[PDB]
């Protein structure tokens, strides 16, 4: 599974 | 940062002139990701080519498999024709047997 | 027997095309097991192996959710990442990161990664303490002085010693099969005559998985890595790949040339000659 939707950059 | 395609032309099965294998075109190291690649079968383009879903290696450079059914025989040619940004004109590689 | 989980983004802008496309595929070890496209008529995370279809529609709903998300920040990266390199509004750029952990064995954690690049070169990448960052450049720094102020390292090791470690073990058991057999290489000796002075001895394999693999040509059992072509390893289309090495060797030579294969699949690494 994937890693929660990251912050911007 | 621009990067050239490396291009491979071979078949999934060691080629048997008659019997049903795969011929591909697997084109890498490139980048970015937007490039035209078409399988020939005596300098025509095929029609019904799949590929794979886009990915890339530990460097970031790109790589696709493109693919079709095919039969091989004495009398067909078949080549991969690729062009990117980073190429002037169309790039053909021809199917050599041996490779 | 150690295995990789990693999931492989790729946003690229398009000015004048429409908004940046966003790719994801995710793949254990060589096996790719997932994929989205926001270009897709009807965009979601959609398997791609057969291991992976028996998740139910929770799964399929939280990794869509992640990926439809993951659309609008990356678009959102590329609009910063522009500002950051005073770039114009003209030009494609493309972000990718690939991130995702190494089990050993026993299916405890190796190591995590995080990378992120730029229009192909490094951008920012988590250190292997899984706590700081490395920035390429003042702009990667920018980066990282946001992600420092979100605690984003944190969140990084959770998911990296926890959620990334027993998914990648959930499906290791699930895909056995295939994920877990290492299959050998089926491997021959061709001799291709280039003059009457030389010939060339091409030593194959194929079929093999996982992609590792190791051939060498020896001469007199001197390795003979500056005369050897060896061409970039690459998938059959069937799950497995193939690879070769070759020799230009003299004439009347040949016996005096062994290639050696190593490959996780077999009992014993292989010595093998032209045999004519």
């Amino acid at each position: 599974v994937q890693q929660e939707s990251s912050f911007v950059m | 940062i621009q990067r050239t395609p490396k291009i491979q032309v071979y078949s999934r099965h060691p080629a048997e002139n008659g019997k049903s294998n795969f011929l591909n075109c697997y084109v890498s190291g490139f980048h970015p990701s937007d490039i035209e690649v078409d399988l020939l079968k005596n300098g025509e383009r095929i029609e019904k080519v799949e590929h794979s879903d886009l990915s890339f290696s530990k460097d970031w450079s790109f790589y696709l498999l493109y693919y079709t059914e095919f039969t091989p025989t004495e009398k067909d040619e078949y080549a991969c024709r690729v062009n990117h940004v980073t190429l002037s004109q169309p790039k053909i590689v021809k199917w050599d047997r041996d490779m | 027997g150690s295995h990789s989980m990693r999931y492989f983004y790729t946003a690229m802008s398009r000015p004048g095309r429409g908004e940046p496309r966003f790719i994801a595929v995710g793949y254990v070890d060589d096996t790719q097991f997932v994929r989205f496209d926001s270009d897709a008529a009807s965009p979601r995370m959609a398997p791609r192996a057969p291991w992976i279809e028996q998740e139910g529609p929770e799964y399929w709903d939280r990794e869509t959710q992640i990926s439809k998300t993951n659309t609008q920040t990356y678009r959102e990266s590329l609009r910063n990442l522009r500002g950051y390199y005073n770039q114009s509004e003209a030009g494609s750029h493309t972000l990718q990161r690939m991130y995702g952990c190494d089990v050993g064995p026993d299916g405890r954690l190796l190591r995590g990664h995080d990378q992120s690049a730029y229009d192909g070169k490094d951008y920012i990448a988590l250190n292997e303490d899984l706590s700081s960052w490395t920035a390429a450049d003042t702009a990667a720094q920018i980066t990282q002085r946001k992600w420092e102020a979100a605690r984003e390292a944190e969140q990084w090791r959770a998911y990296l010693e926890g959620l990334c470690v027993e998914w990648l073990r959930r499906y290791l058991e699930n895909g056995k099969e295939t994920l877990q057999r290492a299959d050998p290489p089926k491997t021959h000796v061709t001799h291709h005559p280039i003059s009457d002075h030389e010939a060339t001895l091409r030593c194959w394999a194929l079929g093999f998985y996982p992609a590792e693999i190791t051939l060498t040509w020896q001469r007199d059992g001197e390795d003979q890595t500056q005369d050897t072509e060896l061409v970039e390893t690459r998938p059959a289309g069937d799950r497995t790949f193939q690879k070769w090495a070759a020799v230009v060797v003299p004439s009347g030579e040949e016996q005096r040339y062994t290639c050696h294969v190593q490959h996780e699949g077999l009992p014993k690494p292989l010595t093998l000659r032209w045999e004519p």
